[PDB]
């Protein structure tokens, strides 16, 4: 139809990387923009305008992510990682997730894209060394997928709550839960009067 | 001790194009993955497809002042939103044309009952009308000639209703969505009649799913599987969002 | 040390003890602003990870800088920023230390005593206190550069005792937070004050920066003015009251006041209202 058939129901993961490049992120630029009291200019419609007019070197403001993605495939930028991709702050979580079977650990939707992103584009902006931040994403991303195992054994007529799965967890299971949900539905409404 | 807050308040107290863009990710976000073919963001479109017209020109008229800083950034900045803009606008239209090319004869059914809760001029773009009207005459014409032709007369019937099978595919109602649970789009919690507080004291939604007889509440801040059919008043009041 | 036609030099002898100078040569008008004045700041108390630094730098100077508003500024030996106020008029200077660092990082890493970590200055845009934080047993960066981190300025109002206490992420009481953000932007407000009247502005915002500044001076004093009627001091309240400085900020004192059932300092605020519009 006019929709491909494996998008009629589910985003691809490159729609999963475009709305994750809609976000905010902090930067430390490498231009001086800032006009001085004593020129082209940006003139956006989908973001805030104000942030980039302003820029001055090395004090850090905030940009849309493909913006800073954008300037930093110049040298015109540095991309500011944030406080949880830390070697301190991923740890916490993992001891978080080893410690609550139950549950899991209240990471950001967006945190396997963001990762991805950013080892590929900025691996040199990291204050920790970047093989312990790949290495502690994978502890991550491998405890999270024993708890989405132990999570199907409950699939459900009814409903599941799921609470911190990230959007690129929700998105690989979809056409999984949705579908065998739906058919575990369709034989329970049958069997109605 | 005494607490301020209100009164810090009181003393702090002294649309746009970055908002509709929001709208538009929300809608398109819903569209691709709800199964009813949702009403059409009326006024958001006319908005967003000015803006596109105006920038497109504006993006034009700057560079005709590098025939004559002359820094270029910002000109491919102009540019690459508007290639991420338009790619948004044309993945929800193309998108929703495909709901209509599923539900022809349950829409043409809404449009055939005068008594319809629901006009098909709320529901699609003119565009939309227009598509639906004549891709429904093409398709027609070429099942009406190639096979319809032989049928006995009770049977040429393209959407009888009253047959063995049903010939017109509804959305299904009860399909299982991924709901993420914002909470009222005003910050303002105190205003909703439908939400309440919990023990652990977190608030939330209360719905009942008819067929199970079972309440669930809906938590704010967090992730259900859930089936459509309980989430619609909650999606059309904006108290959550599909993932 | 210089920034445009603005030099600030660190003199040290046997002799003369420390001291420093700060001029503006100019391509004309000519000034010495101080010539050989006392610099108050610390010297190290003279094993490796000190030692292979103070053979290379033995006054413990880690950087000399002008603000980017072009206030001195110098961190020394104990870690602490001072920057230099009102040196436009030399009868009314005096050095702020402007962040302990050391305490600064005390806090951060959540109450450690922590030695693997140092600061390392490069400049003090307003505000914020840009510098590599070093990790490791040596006190200095290596060479692919790590970013500039941002450390927001703090006026060394924390008692270590307290917050230990408090704690046993730290939590600052909300007393220490507003003691600070009065401090801060009390000393802020007067850096922009002389910038704006004596420099003028490079940037139109410092206008409205300024604005915004003061408004969070007043909301930190109602915040102790508050404490000030929760102990029932209506002395202390009153003296809180007077060096408010928005007319309109002065109707939350009286209101604060009526909250906490205390009517003399109601009648005594309404006598400010007065005197300050005439």
């Amino acid at each position: 139809m006019s929709l491909p058939a494996h998008l009629q129901q589910t985003f691809s993961p490159e729609e999963i990387q475009f709305i994750v490049e809609n976000e905010p992120i902090k930067i430390f630029p490498r231009i001086t923009t800032r006009q001085k009291i004593r020129h082209t200019r940006w003139q956006l419609i989908t973001t805030d305008d104000k942030a980039l007019n302003n820029m001055v070197a090395m004090r850090s403001t905030e940009v849309v992510l493909w913006i800073a993605l954008l300037l930093k495939q110049q040298s015109k930028c540095s991309i500011v990682a944030p406080q949880w991709l830390t070697t301190k702050e991923l740890d916490r979580k993992i001891q978080y997730e080893k410690t609550h079977p139950d549950r899991f650990s209240e990471l950001p939707w967006n945190w396997l894209v963001l990762a991805r992103i950013l080892f590929n584009k900025a691996k040199d902006d990291f204050h920790d060394p970047i093989h312990e931040l790949r290495g502690k994403i994978q502890d991550l991303r491998e405890i999270r997928q024993i708890k989405v195992l132990k999570g199907l054994k409950y699939l459900n007529e009814s409903h599941l709550q799921l609470d911190n799965l990230s959007l690129l967890e929700i998105n690989e299971l979809r056409p999984f839960i949705t579908e065998i949900m739906d058919k575990l539905r369709e034989i329970h409404t049958a069997s109605l009067t | 001790d005494i607490n301020i807050d209100d009164i810090l308040a009181e003393l702090d107290k002294e649309v746009s194009p970055q908002q509709d863009f929001s709208d538009l990710m929300k809608s398109w976000k819903n569209e691709r993955c709800s199964p009813e073919l949702l009403p059409y963001p009326h006024q958001l479109m006319k908005r967003l497809l000015n803006r596109i017209s105006m920038q497109s020109q504006l993006i034009e008229n700057i560079s005709m002042g590098f025939l004559d800083n002359e820094s270029k950034l910002p000109l491919l900045c102009m540019e690459t939103e508007l290639e991420r803009l338009k790619f948004v606008i044309r993945s929800y239209i193309r998108c929703r044309l495909s709901k209509i090319d599923k539900f022809s004869l349950y829409l043409r059914q809404l449009n055939e009952d005068e008594n319809s809760l629901i006009s098909l001029t709320d529901l699609l773009s003119k565009d939309e009308i227009k598509y639906h009207d004549t891709h429904s005459l093409i398709w027609l014409k070429l099942v009406n000639d190639s096979i319809l032709k032989y049928m006995p007369e009770e049977l040429q019937a393209i959407n009888d209703t009253e047959g063995s099978v049903n010939m017109i595919d509804e959305p299904d109602w009860n399909k299982f969505v991924f709901i993420h649970v914002n909470g009222p789009p005003d910050g303002k919690w105190n205003e909703d009649p439908l939400l309440q507080e919990n023990e652990f004291g977190k608030p939330c939604y209360t719905v009942t799913i008819p067929d199970l007889k079972e309440e669930v509440e809906l938590t704010i801040g967090s992730i259900y599987v859930m089936r459509y059919e309980v989430i619609r008043d909650l999606l059309r009041d904006d108290k959550v969002a599909l993932i | 040390t210089a920034q445009n036609y603005r030099v600030f030099s660190v003199h040290y002898s046997q002799f003369h003890g420390l001291s420093y100078s700060l001029s503006e040569l100019g391509t004309s008008s000519k000034r010495y602003y101080k010539r050989e004045c006392p610099l108050p700041m610390s010297l190290p108390n003279i094993k490796d990870a000190n030692l292979d630094y103070y053979n290379f730098n033995p006054m413990g100077i880690k950087s000399l800088f002008f603000s980017s508003y072009g206030d001195p500024c110098i961190f020394g030996s104990d870690n602490t920023l001072l920057l230099l106020s009102k040196w436009r008029s030399p009868e009314e200077s005096k050095w702020l230390p402007i962040l302990d660092s050391n305490m600064e990082i005390w806090k951060m890493s959540g109450g450690k005593e922590t030695t693997d970590i140092h600061v390392w200055p490069l400049a003090l845009a307003y505000d914020t206190l840009n510098c590599i934080l070093v990790k490791g047993k040596h006190i200095w960066p290596e060479f692919p550069l790590p970013l500039p981190s941002e450390m927001e300025i703090r006026m060394p109002v924390f008692v270590k005792s307290k917050l230990l206490e408090e704690n046993k992420e730290i939590q600052i009481p909300v007393s220490m937070a507003a003691e600070e953000e009065y401090l801060r932007s009390k000393v802020l407000s007067e850096l922009l004050t002389d910038t704006l009247e004596n420099d003028g502005e490079m940037y139109g915002n410092e206008n409205e920066v300024l604005a915004a500044l003061n408004g969070a001076y007043d909301k930190a004093l109602l915040r102790l003015f508050a404490s000030a009627c929760s102990d029932q001091n209506v002395e202390k309240a009153l003296s809180l009251a007077h060096e408010l400085k928005q007319d309109r900020a002065l109707t939350a004192a009286v209101k604060i006041s009526e909250r906490a059932e205390l009517p003399s300092l109601v009648k005594k605020i309404n006598n400010i209202r007065e005197a300050r519009y005439e």
